[PDB]
């Protein structure tokens, strides 16, 4: 992704499935990103990874 | 009454109203006055249209080509190239006029036919 | 080596100065290549009008409505920038080309090659394929004068020495400022397509003669300006691109020049200080 | 090519220049991009690329990282994949039909894949 979204903003056009990828990645990132003093247990983390 | 459209293929030309337009298509002079029967007609290739509107004096234009369709509510006149009077150089006319090339006089007799000449 | 990166840090100004610069004009130049566009369509929009009213009143039996009973060979007019720096643009248009030959070869159609710009006559130049005709230098502000003169050598070919049993435009399509599409079109024979629900001097059919060619002109001329405002916006994005890239390339040789400065101040100083604690 | 041969040697030397002539234009791919090259040029980046990415390979202590089995690939048949890549029998695959890949057959096999 973090190759894609640069390959994006420049690109006219990107196909269907390279969309796809861009809009799970954009997903995947904001997933991971988290907020300070907030841990979360293993149990928690792999359920919010699937 | 008539408004006239002259529109070019890449740009529109003249849009005022008009009273009466005559014009040299293939099967003829013809004039057009308000309410004139839809008609679609293909300009000679040294056709020269007149224009005669309220109050100015009428406008000569040389037209490369065009199509003429009268319509419910304009006449519309498509041209490729068109030129007013205005926009004549007559030396220039007069000497493409003489042209070998079958196109070009007869685009040099258009404008000559809007000279006045 | 400081030398060296204050040169390339020089050079990166320079291009960024340069690159922004074509940038705006490229910018301004989307501007007017649009109206441009937009001031042609009415003419379009009214021609396209008159031929629909011409075929409600003609047989529709004109070379160019009917296909050829089998094509053996089919023209592609490729519209191409005539200068660089657009980036994609000319491979978009170019490989979308020749997907259509991969298509045109399948149903055993040669084609045969008309093409607009350097870039693509370049192209093809290198690939060795023959173009027939190649037009130049008005990619960047194209002409009726010139759409014209493509559409009439088309148009012979396809009547047509060998000639042609089809044509094709491939062009770059503007939709939006932020897309630019390569796409192609027959535009010969074409389709009639009825949508369903006036006089003619002397008949419509000589009136539909005369006609096709110059709506065929008028959406030639129509492409060519579509691929100039499709050129300018992807040299926009293109310069923008290459304007990032040289800042990017700047603050990278900006901290290169510094390490190289804070290195070259300690080893001067590890110099001098291991020569005072030798004396 | 008095030792490994010349076949090996003109396909080393072959990969060394296109990737040499890849590196020299690195600044005109980093500013301007692929785009603005001249043809013969452009199709040598194109192939450069891929000679580059073919180079890489999943080496067997790669296991423990990517989870994917290690291969190796017999000298000839790394010549003869270079020599192809070289003289552009190979332009048409995706790039990424070369990361780690190792081999000719298990190539097909990826771009089959994609």
């Amino acid at each position: 992704y973090r190759e894609l979204e640069a390959f994006a903003a420049f690109a006219s056009d990107l196909d269907a499935a390279s969309k796809a990828q861009l809009d799970r990645g954009a997903r995947l990132v904001e997933l991971l990103k988290q907020p300070q003093y907030s841990p979360l247990a293993v149990e928690e983390q792999v359920v919010a990874i699937f | 009454d008539l408004n006239v459209e002259i529109v070019a293929v890449e740009r529109e030309l003249w849009s005022g109203p008009a009273t009466f337009v005559f014009t040299r298509t293939t099967a003829g002079e013809i004039g057009i006055l308000p309410r004139h029967i839809p008609l679609v007609a293909q300009l000679v290739d040294d056709a020269m249209v007149r224009v005669e509107r309220e109050g100015e004096d009428d406008l000569r234009i040389a037209v490369d080509g065009g199509f003429l369709s009268v319509t419910e509510e304009t006449v519309r006149i498509l041209v490729e190239n068109a030129q007013f009077e205005s926009e004549i150089d007559a030396d220039a006319a007069k000497e493409d006029a003489a042209s070998d090339d079958e196109r070009t006089a007869a685009w040099g007799r258009a404008r000559l036919r809007a000279l006045g000449q | 080596t400081l030398r060296e990166l204050r040169g390339r840090i020089r050079s990166a100004g320079s291009i960024k100065k340069i690159t922004k610069a074509q940038e705006l004009i490229a910018t301004s130049r989307i501007a007017k290549a649009q109206a441009r566009v937009e001031a042609a369509r009415p003419y379009a929009a009214e021609i396209t009008n008159m031929l629909t009213e011409l075929a409600g009143a003609s047989a529709l039996d004109h070379p160019l409505l009917v296909e050829r009973k089998q094509p053996k060979r089919a023209g592609v007019l490729v519209v191409s920038s005539d200068r660089g720096l657009c980036g994609a643009y000319n491979a978009n248009v170019l490989r979308r080309a020749e997907e259509l030959f991969s298509l045109l070869r399948d149903e055993g159609k040669d084609p045969v090659l008309y093409v607009v710009g350097r870039k693509a006559l370049g192209y093809f130049s290198f690939r060795q394929r023959t173009v027939v005709e190649s037009w130049t230098g008005f990619s960047e502000r194209p002409t009726y004068e010139n759409a014209r003169e493509i559409a009439d050598t088309l148009v012979n070919a396809f009547m047509a020495i060998l000639g042609v049993d089809e044509l094709h435009i491939v062009f770059t399509e503007f939709r939006s400022m932020l897309s630019q599409t390569a796409v192609a079109r027959r535009a010969a024979p074409m389709e009639v397509e009825y949508v369903g629900e006036y006089s003619f001097e002397p008949d419509p059919e000589t009136l539909f003669d005369a006609l096709l060619p110059r709506y065929i002109a008028t959406r030639v001329y129509a492409a060519l300006l579509e691929a100039a405002a499709s050129e300018s916006a992807s040299r926009r994005r293109a310069m923008k691109s290459a304007t990032d890239n040289a800042d990017d390339l700047i603050k990278a040789l900006t901290l290169a020049a510094n390490r190289e400065r804070q290195a070259q101040i300690t080893q001067e100083i590890s110099e001098i200080v291991g020569g005072a604690n030798a004396l | 090519p008095a030792i490994v041969g010349d076949e090996h040697y003109r396909v080393a030397q072959e990969v060394i220049r296109i990737l040499q002539r890849y590196k020299d234009l690195q600044d005109i791919i980093a500013i301007l991009g692929i785009d603005e090259l001249s043809e013969e040029d452009k199709q040598l980046v194109n192939r450069a690329r891929r000679i580059e990415r073919f180079l890489s390979q999943n080496m067997m202590a790669a296991e423990q990282f990517t989870g994917q089995p290690g291969s190796t690939v017999p000298l000839k048949e790394t010549i003869e994949a270079f020599d192809k890549l070289t003289k552009g029998e190979f332009d048409h695959l995706p790039e990424q039909a070369f990361f780690l890949i190792g081999g000719l057959d298990d190539l097909a096999k990826k771009a089959e894949s994609l």
